[PDB]
Protein backbone atom coordinates (compact mmCIF):
# COMPACT_ATOMS: atom_id res chain seq x y z
CA UNK A 1 0.00 0.00 0.00
CA UNK A 2 1.73 3.22 -1.13
CA UNK A 3 2.41 5.14 2.13
CA UNK A 4 1.89 8.44 0.29
CA UNK A 5 -1.69 7.37 -0.48
CA UNK A 6 -2.47 6.21 3.07
CA UNK A 7 -0.98 9.44 4.46
CA UNK A 8 -3.61 12.21 4.85
CA UNK A 9 -3.45 14.91 2.16
CA UNK A 10 -2.84 17.17 5.17
CA UNK A 11 0.44 15.34 5.86
CA UNK A 12 1.63 16.53 2.42
CA UNK A 13 4.73 18.68 3.03
CA UNK A 14 2.91 21.33 0.96
CA UNK A 15 0.87 23.94 2.87
CA UNK A 16 -2.64 22.91 3.97
CA UNK A 17 -3.83 24.91 0.94
CA UNK A 18 -2.73 22.00 -1.30
CA UNK A 19 -4.73 19.47 0.76
CA UNK A 20 -7.54 22.00 1.28
CA UNK A 21 -8.20 21.89 -2.48
CA UNK A 22 -8.62 18.11 -2.78
CA UNK A 23 -9.80 17.77 0.84
CA UNK A 24 -12.57 20.24 -0.08
CA UNK A 25 -14.02 17.30 -2.04
CA UNK A 26 -14.39 15.33 1.22
CA UNK A 27 -10.97 13.70 0.77
CA UNK A 28 -8.78 12.98 3.82
CA UNK A 29 -6.46 10.21 2.55
CA UNK A 30 -4.30 10.90 -0.53
CA UNK A 31 -5.41 7.41 -1.62
CA UNK A 32 -8.76 8.91 -2.69
CA UNK A 33 -6.66 11.21 -4.91
CA UNK A 34 -5.49 8.20 -6.95
CA UNK A 35 -9.11 7.00 -6.94
CA UNK A 36 -10.11 10.05 -9.01
CA UNK A 37 -8.21 11.09 -12.15
CA UNK A 38 -6.69 14.59 -12.29
CA UNK A 39 -9.05 15.34 -15.21
CA UNK A 40 -12.12 14.75 -13.03
CA UNK A 41 -10.46 17.15 -10.56
CA UNK A 42 -9.53 19.79 -13.17
CA UNK A 43 -13.24 19.76 -14.08
CA UNK A 44 -14.07 21.32 -10.68
CA UNK A 45 -13.74 24.99 -9.63
CA UNK A 46 -12.85 24.03 -6.04
CA UNK A 47 -9.32 23.70 -7.46
CA UNK A 48 -7.31 26.90 -8.03
CA UNK A 49 -4.60 27.61 -10.63
CA UNK A 50 -2.02 27.69 -7.81
CA UNK A 51 -3.42 24.44 -6.35
CA UNK A 52 -2.71 22.70 -9.68
CA UNK A 53 0.98 23.65 -9.36
CA UNK A 54 1.20 22.05 -5.90
CA UNK A 55 -0.35 18.85 -7.32
CA UNK A 56 2.33 18.70 -10.04
CA UNK A 57 4.98 18.97 -7.30
CA UNK A 58 3.57 15.96 -5.42
CA UNK A 59 2.78 14.22 -8.72
CA UNK A 60 6.50 14.50 -9.53
CA UNK A 61 7.03 11.77 -6.91
CA UNK A 62 4.70 9.57 -8.97
CA UNK A 63 3.45 8.37 -5.56
CA UNK A 64 0.00 9.98 -5.94
CA UNK A 65 -2.16 11.09 -8.89
CA UNK A 66 -0.73 8.31 -11.09
CA UNK A 67 -4.18 7.79 -12.64
CA UNK A 68 -4.76 4.56 -10.68
CA UNK A 69 -8.16 2.94 -10.00
CA UNK A 70 -9.15 1.30 -6.69
CA UNK A 71 -12.36 -0.71 -6.21
CA UNK A 72 -12.52 0.38 -2.55
CA UNK A 73 -9.24 1.82 -1.22
CA UNK A 74 -7.39 -0.71 1.02
CA UNK A 75 -5.01 -2.64 -1.29
CA UNK A 76 -4.15 -6.32 -0.67
CA UNK A 77 -1.13 -4.91 1.19
CA UNK A 78 -3.23 -3.36 3.98
CA UNK A 79 -5.22 -6.63 4.10
CA UNK A 80 -7.35 -7.05 7.25
CA UNK A 81 -4.46 -5.53 9.25
CA UNK B 1 -9.68 51.69 -11.39
CA UNK B 2 -12.78 51.28 -13.58
CA UNK B 3 -11.94 47.56 -13.81
CA UNK B 4 -13.95 47.29 -17.05
CA UNK B 5 -14.59 43.65 -18.09
CA UNK B 6 -12.84 42.53 -21.30
CA UNK B 7 -14.99 41.42 -24.25
CA UNK B 8 -13.92 37.84 -23.43
CA UNK B 9 -15.26 38.05 -19.86
CA UNK B 10 -18.31 40.06 -20.96
CA UNK B 11 -18.93 37.68 -23.89
CA UNK B 12 -18.81 34.75 -21.43
CA UNK B 13 -22.04 32.72 -21.46
CA UNK B 14 -23.80 32.43 -18.08
CA UNK B 15 -22.54 35.88 -16.99
CA UNK B 16 -24.31 39.25 -17.31
CA UNK B 17 -22.83 42.77 -17.43
CA UNK B 18 -23.58 43.17 -13.71
CA UNK B 19 -21.80 39.92 -12.81
CA UNK B 20 -18.93 40.75 -15.19
CA UNK B 21 -18.47 44.13 -13.47
CA UNK B 22 -18.39 42.61 -9.97
CA UNK B 23 -15.87 39.96 -11.09
CA UNK B 24 -13.78 42.60 -12.89
CA UNK B 25 -13.84 44.73 -9.72
CA UNK B 26 -11.42 42.10 -8.36
CA UNK B 27 -8.72 43.24 -10.81
CA UNK B 28 -9.96 40.59 -13.27
CA UNK B 29 -10.27 42.00 -16.81
CA UNK B 30 -10.03 39.08 -19.26
CA UNK B 31 -11.99 35.80 -19.09
CA UNK B 32 -8.61 34.12 -18.52
CA UNK B 33 -8.01 36.25 -15.41
CA UNK B 34 -11.44 35.11 -14.17
CA UNK B 35 -10.31 31.47 -14.45
CA UNK B 36 -7.24 32.33 -12.34
CA UNK B 37 -9.62 33.30 -9.51
CA UNK B 38 -10.72 30.46 -7.21
CA UNK B 39 -14.18 29.74 -5.74
CA UNK B 40 -12.88 31.27 -2.49
CA UNK B 41 -11.77 34.41 -4.36
CA UNK B 42 -15.24 34.74 -5.92
CA UNK B 43 -16.90 34.44 -2.49
CA UNK B 44 -15.44 37.91 -1.78
CA UNK B 45 -18.48 39.26 -3.66
CA UNK B 46 -21.93 38.35 -2.29
CA UNK B 47 -23.43 38.78 -5.77
CA UNK B 48 -21.55 35.59 -6.70
CA UNK B 49 -22.19 32.31 -4.85
CA UNK B 50 -19.69 29.48 -4.22
CA UNK B 51 -21.69 27.32 -6.66
CA UNK B 52 -22.13 30.07 -9.27
CA UNK B 53 -18.51 31.22 -8.80
CA UNK B 54 -17.16 27.70 -9.41
CA UNK B 55 -19.36 27.27 -12.51
CA UNK B 56 -17.82 30.48 -13.88
CA UNK B 57 -14.26 29.29 -13.14
CA UNK B 58 -14.63 26.00 -15.04
CA UNK B 59 -16.52 27.78 -17.85
CA UNK B 60 -13.69 30.32 -18.26
CA UNK B 61 -10.95 27.67 -17.94
CA UNK B 62 -12.80 25.40 -20.40
CA UNK B 63 -12.82 28.26 -22.94
CA UNK B 64 -9.03 28.60 -22.65
CA UNK B 65 -8.23 24.86 -22.59
CA UNK B 66 -10.88 24.21 -25.26
CA UNK B 67 -10.23 27.56 -26.98
CA UNK B 68 -8.30 25.67 -29.69
CA UNK B 69 -11.62 24.15 -30.81
CA UNK B 70 -14.36 26.50 -32.06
Amino acid sequence: FDPILLRPVDDLELTVRSANCLKAEAIHYIGDLVQRTEVELLKTPNLGKKSLTEIKDVLASRGLSLGMRLENWPPASIADE
Amino acid sequence: GDNKPADDLLNLEGVDRDLAFKLAARGVCTLEDLAEQGIDDLADIEGLTDEKAGALIMAARNICWFGDEA
